[PDB]
RNA sequence: AGCUGUAAGUAAGCUAUGAUCCAGAGAUUUCCGAAUGGGGGAACCCAAUAUCUUUUAUAGGAUAUUACUUUUCAGUGAAUACAUAGCUGAUUAGAGGUAGACGCAGAGAACUGAAACAUCUUAGUACCUGCAGGAAGAGAAAGAAAAUUCGAUUCCCUGAGUAGCGGCGAGCGAAACGGGAAGAGCCCAAACCAACAAGCUUGCUUGUUGGGGUUGUAGGACUCCGAUAUGGUAGUCUGUUAGUAUAGUUGAAGGAUUUGGAAAAUUCCGCUAAAGAGGGUGAAAGCCCCGUAGACGAAAUGCUGACAACACCUAGGAGGAUCCUGAGUACGGCGGAACACGAGAAAUUCCGUCGGAAUCCGCGGGGACCAUCCCGCAAGGCUAAAUACUCCCUAGUGACCGA
RNA sequence: GUAUGAGUAGCGAAAGACAGGUGAGAAUCCUGUCCACCGUAUGACUAAGGUUUCCUGGGGAAGGCUCGUCCGCCCAGGGUUAGUCGGGACCUAAGCCGAGGCCGAUAGGCGUAGGCGAUGGACAACAGGUUGAUAUUCCUGUACCAGUUGUUUUUGUUUGA
RNA sequence: UGCUUUACUCUUUAAGGACAAGUUGUGACGGGGAGCGAAAUAGUAGCGAAGUUCCUGACGUCACACUGCCAAGAAAAGCUUCUAGUGAGAAAACAACUGCCCGUACCGUAAACCGACACAGGUAGUCGAGGAGAGUAUCCUAAGGUGAGCGAGCGAACUCU
């Protein structure tokens, strides 16, 4: 789904990284209180952060 | 980095007593100070002053299948408030 | 008195015989002298062998 | 077309938009450790200077720089005027690990043998220490020889347990001719000529370039004529193509019966082979599977060649007045080590100390030394192959092992 | 690996008895009663040292010199909050490392300037309550130290400010 | 103007300076307390009387204060001045905020440390009550803590105390 990520200006990249950090923090707190049938949504957030950082290292030469 | 300070809340039998006097028990990562935990909580939940306290933990044993090995380190954080709540938990 | 600034003279070792050829170990050292010489215009003190003072 | 390691369990999910996996390139890489801002009882603590940050503000957070030594250049600089220590900044290189292996050096034992033990042997071995390299070391005759000669080094067979050395005792122990492996030769210093700088002796003395020049049949300068070509390379991380290494593709041919829980076993009747090597499948399979013979295949990164470019490097003939040919070096005394050679009648090689040559009508060597003859130019450098080893990587083999 | 010795020696200084529990099972676990022992210690607090043995609830194959429903044993959860205490962001003694440097076959040896180094200096909080486990840490009351913002009585950096 | 020091003149039962345990108030309407005690699983939650006089009295504290003796008894920082000095102007007052890293469970004359052991051994410091008593000696006891991790019978030799 990287094709979506290469379309975006460098500000919106950073905005999506901040949104992913917030969602990852809320998924931590919802693990700790015994919830979340969806436990495999966590890898998606980490790997989306990874893909955005690799793209922002690429377009920074 | 300001958002990877806190990991979890500590939900234990003392901590449920601490919920009455606005005192909350979190697991803060190592190499963190008191002042970062103030800054992270205040920029994460709109709450205030009245100082944090910080512990440490020595690890233990477990022996599952005849293989001896430790567990992690920890660091609790017992945070008190002035005027708000965190009725999420 | 370790080495020479000019030649390659330095200490070493060798045997020692005495009239029925028993052998011990010596130290045969060069003659060396501290002379004030001119390194690159600046005067310096350095160890110089008595052979190369001719 | 299944997948989320080891590894069962459940929970959640992903894939025909081609997941999981395989191969070549990328990106990230906490803290310690040569550890390198300062300190330290390693995986810890505390700083400085700039810049950006939260807070009304101080405390807080992040990023980058800050060790030591020399080799180059600045500026600063005095006991002392002049400049030298010294200081400050920038710049270049090092610093530690192995592969318990192979090489070169420094320093260097004892038990043991001699049926004891001092010279001797074990043995320049084990151990330590410095220095590297994929190899190292040695290398282009001051040589081997003794007629009739041959032309850099290294490695193998033979010479041979021979000549020799040894309280002539235990023992130690070569070399040349001869046959093979592989083959390769180059570059300076000197004399001389200019251009610069300084001393302008305004003698031509020193330093810096550029030329010149490299040898024993002596060669070069120097003069005179020439010619102004010919030929090789041990060079480029320059190109164009060929090959190869790191994932892969395809790849032939059998049925039934009896004993079986299960057939590949057995029995009739067939088929294939550039494939009858091997492994697995419910017991022993050419024809069930994975493969083997054979043919095919690389976007990416190396590696090896070939020939283009580019860099180099190199000439004849005659003359012999003058000039040059490696200095505290060769060599001698005294004290020790190397050569098979233990001072012996002892050349040849080094090391310590003290004496101390010649310049082509010259010098060294042919196992003290002299004469004659013969063979060679020391005291300046570089150099591929033939040879030794395997931490590791791939593919294999074995009258090697089977808890 | 298994015998003989052999079901032998030993069971590591002491005072217990009864009633009632729980339990498949009780001298050995729990509760009550009286008796007994130390009491400059067999009582209280701490420095090293040990490294989760501490608390709560379950278990009995092995450990416990017998037994064991029990444990410092096994399973599963959970507890160790500091401006003032002790140490660091302060100082040095014995000793050690030691830029340059002085020596030395290599390796290295020794030392100036500077540092490291408590057993020693110097330094701001007391009383009570609280829990199953922490308490000069948590809360209750009254304090103190070093600072930062916001308000409130002085200028020639000459300095007497 | 700090500090040192010489020479001279006054002053001394003095005056001045420095230090000081410990008392009385406040802190403190507070918590603390013999005993009472429930509504429910609780001696729970909750409720409180008095704080008197004499005797003995500390090497604990003043404080290494004083006298004596010879064996002649650590450093550096924190602290206080005086000037060099850079060099608008802060200096009390009140209010409101800021204060980092590491150790805090447990045992600790022992069953948890050092002895291979749940071992008759060893372990630095502080507190350490009463009757007699010089006393921490000895005998019995308070606060407290323990009753030993094999027993039941019999009451010979023999060995030990």
């Amino acid at each position: 789904k990287v094709k979506e990520i290469r379309e975006l200006t460098t500000a919106e990249m950073l905005d999506k990284e901040k949104q992913l950090k917030e969602e990852l923090f809320n998924l931590r707190f919802q693990l700790a209180t015994g919830q979340l049938e969806n436990t495999a949504r966590i890898k998606e957030v980490r790997q989306s952060i990874a893909r955005i950082k690799t793209v922002l290292r690429e377009q920074a030469n | 980095e300001l958002l990877d300070v806190i990991k979890r809340p500590v939900i234990t039998e003392k901590s449920m007593l601490a919920m009455d006097e606005k005192k909350y028990t979190f697991e803060v990562d190592t190499r963190a100070n008191k002042t970062l935990v103030k800054q992270a909580v205040e920029s994460a939940f709109d709450v205030k002053v009245a100082n944090v306290n910080i512990l440490n933990v020595r690890p233990k044993f477990k022996r599952m299948g005849k293989y001896a090995g430790y567990t992690k380190k920890r660091r609790k954080a017992i945070v008190t408030l002035t005027e708000d709540s965190k009725e999420i938990q | 008195a370790k080495v020479c600034y000019f030649t390659g003279r330095k200490t070493s070792s060798g045997n020692n015989r005495s009239h029925a050829m028993n052998s011990t170990k010596r130290t045969v050292k060069p003659n060396l002298q501290k002379v004030r010489v001119l390194i690159d215009g600046k005067p310096k003190k350095v160890w110089v062998s008595a052979r190369a003072l001719k």
